[PDB]
């Protein structure tokens, strides 16, 4: 009942898909200049 | 001026570069397809046949105990079901992936057709011995491809295995 | 019923993850006044 | 611990090559008409 | 000129003696179209994953932890018996090891961006990679064990799926496929 997950197999999509996308995002994240900006928002992208 | 057939002219691309050449390409298959691909095929068919001929003879005289005794061709059927068939197909297919890579190399001209570089017992001592043997193989492959076809059709009709038929001719 | 549920969960998780990580990809910088 | 530079094709070209293994193998180019 | 492994074919151009475990076997030429450093990291990681896994299939059958549901001898069957949450906790711990080990550079383009000769995630607790000659020969071993394990795990998994028996047990009391 925790996410409507009555069958363990339902947890394979709820984890693998967010991880995989995050993996695509990690490459975007590694390409960014990640030093601190003293600003309202970061214009470096 | 084909040597094998004096009358017909030598087919244009059969010039004796490959051994086993008597100019016999009457229907001109040589011109339409790459000769190199064809030699690969001559030997590859020949190699299966030269082996199969041995097998029909051996399978008749002796069969391993664990397999039921059957006539050589009958077995294509039991083995389709025991599952031995798949194994012999899986492996001969695996060897063949490498064969596709080998062919593409022949087409790029980097491999002599029919050469898998297998001479483990090193029988080929000299470049002449290679030419002698290489011709012998091409002759045996041609004889065997004919004979295996015979062993099978004669059985389809006589319903007798080849050695048995020779013993009891049992003419139609 | 399980297969429809797993397909729906896969689709919803994919789209929600795309939304979440897209708005995490420095969305404020995607304005015409950014230099 | 060898680290070759690999100034070669990109990852997408490699994936396209692996797909061309199954939709365009060099099997039939050996038999080409003249 | 010619691959050592496949004499008929040509040495894959990219492969030279420098990478370890190189007998020239890249017939389909994946090397030409991907980064050897990415490819090696995968040859190693799948093996290291299946050196732990293959040992795992054998150990689980002989000895099982005391906790409930850790009692199924067959590895494939055990995956279902063990509590699902625990399996996810393992997933995540491994997932963290991935990000920390690679330093967050987790993609084909960036993993090797700083140094990181493929497979050097830094685990050499007892320094044994100080001699170079020693390192060059240990590296062949890892690859040769990684390559065997890959083949072994597949065989054990598939043979268990048919037999519903762990590897050592199936060899004992072996029965032909028809019986199962
Ligand atoms: C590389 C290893 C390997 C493995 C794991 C297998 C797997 C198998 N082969 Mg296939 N096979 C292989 C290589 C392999 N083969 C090779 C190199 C060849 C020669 C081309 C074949 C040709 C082949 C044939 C003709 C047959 C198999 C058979 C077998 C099966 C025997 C099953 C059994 O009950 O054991 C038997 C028990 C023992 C051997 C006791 C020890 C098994 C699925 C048999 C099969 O398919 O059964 C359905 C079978 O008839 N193998
Ligand atoms: C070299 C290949 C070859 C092979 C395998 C055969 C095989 C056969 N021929 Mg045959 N034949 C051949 C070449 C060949 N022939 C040639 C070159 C000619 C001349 C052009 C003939 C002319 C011929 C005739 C005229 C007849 C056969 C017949 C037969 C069959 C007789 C069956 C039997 O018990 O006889 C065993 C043979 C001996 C013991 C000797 C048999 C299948 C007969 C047939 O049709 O079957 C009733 C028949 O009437 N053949
Ligand atoms: C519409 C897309 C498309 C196109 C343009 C091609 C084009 C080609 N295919 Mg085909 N192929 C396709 C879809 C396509 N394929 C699909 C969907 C399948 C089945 C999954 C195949 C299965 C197939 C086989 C089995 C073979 C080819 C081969 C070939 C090549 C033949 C020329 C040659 O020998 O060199 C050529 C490049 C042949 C070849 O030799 O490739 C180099 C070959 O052996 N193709
Ligand atoms: C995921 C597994 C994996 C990966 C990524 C690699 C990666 C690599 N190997 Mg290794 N190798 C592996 C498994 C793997 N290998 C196994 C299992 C064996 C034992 C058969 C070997 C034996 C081997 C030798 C002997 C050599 C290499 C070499 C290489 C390098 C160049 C070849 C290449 O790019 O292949 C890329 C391979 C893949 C992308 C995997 C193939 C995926 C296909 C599509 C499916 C596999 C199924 C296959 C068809 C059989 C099933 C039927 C590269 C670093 C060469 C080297 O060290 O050069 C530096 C070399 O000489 N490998
Ligand atoms: C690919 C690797 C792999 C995977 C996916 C699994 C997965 C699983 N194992 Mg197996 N196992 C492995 C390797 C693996 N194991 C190895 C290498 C050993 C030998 C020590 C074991 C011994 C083992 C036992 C004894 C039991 C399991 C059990 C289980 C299940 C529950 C998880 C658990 O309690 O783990 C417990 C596993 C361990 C405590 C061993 C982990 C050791 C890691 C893999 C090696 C790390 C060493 C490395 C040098 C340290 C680096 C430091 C930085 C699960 C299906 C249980 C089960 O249900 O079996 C029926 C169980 O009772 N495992
Ligand atoms: C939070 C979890 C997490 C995260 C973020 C990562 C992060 C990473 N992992 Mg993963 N990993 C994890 C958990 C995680 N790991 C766990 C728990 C395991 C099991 C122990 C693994 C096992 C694993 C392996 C074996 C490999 C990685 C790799 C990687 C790196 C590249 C990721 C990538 O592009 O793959 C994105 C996802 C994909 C590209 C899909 C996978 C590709 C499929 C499965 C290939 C199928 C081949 C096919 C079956 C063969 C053809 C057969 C033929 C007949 C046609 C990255 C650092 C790879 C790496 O370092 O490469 C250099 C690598 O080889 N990881
Ligand atoms: C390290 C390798 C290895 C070994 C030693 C075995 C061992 C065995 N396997 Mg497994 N197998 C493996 C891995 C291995 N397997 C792999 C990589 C796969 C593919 C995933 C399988 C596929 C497989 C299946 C599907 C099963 C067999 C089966 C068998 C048995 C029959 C083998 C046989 O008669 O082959 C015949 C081969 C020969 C007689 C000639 C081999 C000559 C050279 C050395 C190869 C045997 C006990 C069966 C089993 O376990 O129970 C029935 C079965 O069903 N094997
Ligand atoms: C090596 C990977 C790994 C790490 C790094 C790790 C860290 C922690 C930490 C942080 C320090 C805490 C606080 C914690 C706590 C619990 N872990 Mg543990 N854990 C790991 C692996 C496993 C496995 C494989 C299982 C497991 C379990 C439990 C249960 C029992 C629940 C219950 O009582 O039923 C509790 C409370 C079992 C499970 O969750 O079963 C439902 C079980 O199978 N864990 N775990
Ligand atoms: C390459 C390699 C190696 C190797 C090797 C090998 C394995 C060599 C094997 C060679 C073989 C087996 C050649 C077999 C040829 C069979 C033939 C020509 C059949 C002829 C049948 C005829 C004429 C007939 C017939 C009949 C018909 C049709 C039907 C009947 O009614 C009548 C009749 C009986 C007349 C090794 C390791 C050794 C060493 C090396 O380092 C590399
Ligand atoms: C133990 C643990 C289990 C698990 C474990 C898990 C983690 C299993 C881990 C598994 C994976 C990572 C094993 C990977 C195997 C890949 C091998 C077989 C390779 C084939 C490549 C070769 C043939 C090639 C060749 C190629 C060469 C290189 C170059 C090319 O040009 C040519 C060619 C294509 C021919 C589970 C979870 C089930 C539970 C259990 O209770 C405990
Ligand atoms: C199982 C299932 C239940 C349990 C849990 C689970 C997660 C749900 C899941 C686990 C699953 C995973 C782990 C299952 C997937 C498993 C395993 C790891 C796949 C292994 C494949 C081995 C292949 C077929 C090799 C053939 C080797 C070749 C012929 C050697 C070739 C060689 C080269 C080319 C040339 C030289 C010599 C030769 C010998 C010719």
């Amino acid at each position: 009942e925790a996410l409507g997950v009555d069958d363990g197999r339902l947890l394979v999509p709820l984890v693998l898909i967010p991880v995989f996308v995050a993996l695509l995002y990690g490459n975007f994240a590694s390409t960014q200049d990640n030093e601190d900006f003293f600003d309202t928002y970061d214009q470096r992208r | 001026f084909s040597a094998a057939v004096p009358f017909l002219k030598r087919p244009t691309n059969l010039d004796g570069q490959y051994i086993g050449d008597v100019g016999f390409d009457p229907l001109g298959f040589s011109d339409v397809f790459d000769l190199r691909v064809l030699r690969e095929a001559e030997l590859k068919h020949g190699r299966f046949a030269m082996l199969a001929t041995l097998g029909f003879i051996v399978q008749e005289l002796y069969t391993f105990p664990f397999f039921p005794k059957m006539a050589p061709v009958d077995a294509h059927d039991y083995f389709v079901k025991q599952g031995g068939g798949s194994q012999i197909i899986f492996w001969i297919s695996f060897v063949e992936l490498f064969g596709v890579v080998a062919l593409f190399e022949t087409l790029q001209g980097k491999r002599e057709p029919g050469d898998f570089a297998f001479d483990p017992l090193g029988l080929a001592k000299d470049e002449a011995t290679l030419e002698r043997y290489r011709l012998a193989e091409v002759k045996h492959a041609r004889l065997a491809m004919i004979a295996i076809g015979g062993f099978i059709h004669q059985y389809w009709v006589t319903k007798q295995t080849v050695l048995e038929q020779l013993g009891n001719f049992k003419s139609l | 019923m399980f297969t429809l549920k797993i397909v729906v969960y896969t689709t919803v998780t994919l789209f929600v993850s795309l939304f979440t990580f897209g708005f995490l990809s420095n969305d404020a910088s995607r304005n015409p006044n950014r230099k | 611990k060898a680290a070759p530079e690999y100034n070669g094709p990109s990852f997408r070209e490699g994936l396209e090559y692996v797909f061309s293994f199954v939709w365009k193998p060099p099997i039939l180019i050996a038999w080409k008409p003249r | 000129d010619r691959s050592y492994s496949m004499p008929f074919l040509e040495r894959p151009p990219a492969l030279d003696g420098s990478l370890a475990g190189d007998v020239g076997f890249d017939p389909l030429g994946f090397s030409n179209y991907f980064d050897l450093k990415w490819l090696r990291e995968a040859e190693l990681k799948h093996g290291r994953v299946c050196m732990l896994g293959c040992t795992g299939f054998i150990t689980q059958e002989k000895i099982q932890l005391p906790l409930p549901g850790f009692d199924n001898k067959v590895a494939t069957e055990a995956f279902f018996s063990v509590p699902a949450g625990g399996l996810w906790q393992i997933f995540f711990t491994l997932g963290a090891i991935e990000i920390l080990s690679n330093g967050g550079k987790l993609a084909p383009g960036d993993m090797f961006a700083d140094g990181r000769a493929p497979g050097d995630l830094g685990f050499d607790p007892l320094n044994l990679s100080g001699d170079d000659a020693a390192l060059r020969r240990f590296i062949l071993a890892e690859l040769k064990h990684c390559r065997l394990a890959m083949i072994g795990l597949g065989g054990m998994l598939h043979q268990m799926l048919i037999t519903k028996q762990g590897p050592l047990d199936q060899l004992a009391n072996f029965q032909p496929i028809q019986y199962y």
